[PDB]
């Protein structure tokens, strides 16, 4: 919640371990669709999670 | 030296199937080929299946 003071972040070096990525998440190159195609996906979605 | 090559599948069933060319009522249309019993790739929501 909250940035607390660290000793270990005084010599302004922090090693890779403390960076964390939450979730596996990977991108790529999109190509460019119609609005009616979205739409339908979207309506699709929200009728496949109705809780 | 050829290269002839072949294509086979086995089946034993033999169940009736047709064609059904779906139209969406946002304007899209397309076909699939539905088997008897068989879901046929269903295109948002649709699953239309044939009987026999």
């Amino acid at each position: 919640e909250l940035c607390s003071s660290d000793s270990g972040t005084s010599s302004g070096l922090l090693p890779s371990d403390r960076v964390l990525w939450i979730g596996d998440v990977a991108c790529q190159p999109m190509t460019p669709i119609p609005e009616e195609t979205f739409l339908e996906l979207k309506s699709f979605s929200q009728s496949e999670f109705p809780d | 030296p050829h290269g002839i090559i072949w294509k086979v599948s086995p089946c034993a069933a033999w169940v009736p199937s047709a064609v059904i060319e779906l139209t969406m009522p946002s304007g899209e249309v397309r076909t699939f080929h539905p088997m008897s019993g068989i879901p046929t790739q269903v295109f948002k929501g649709v699953s239309v299946t044939y009987l026999g």
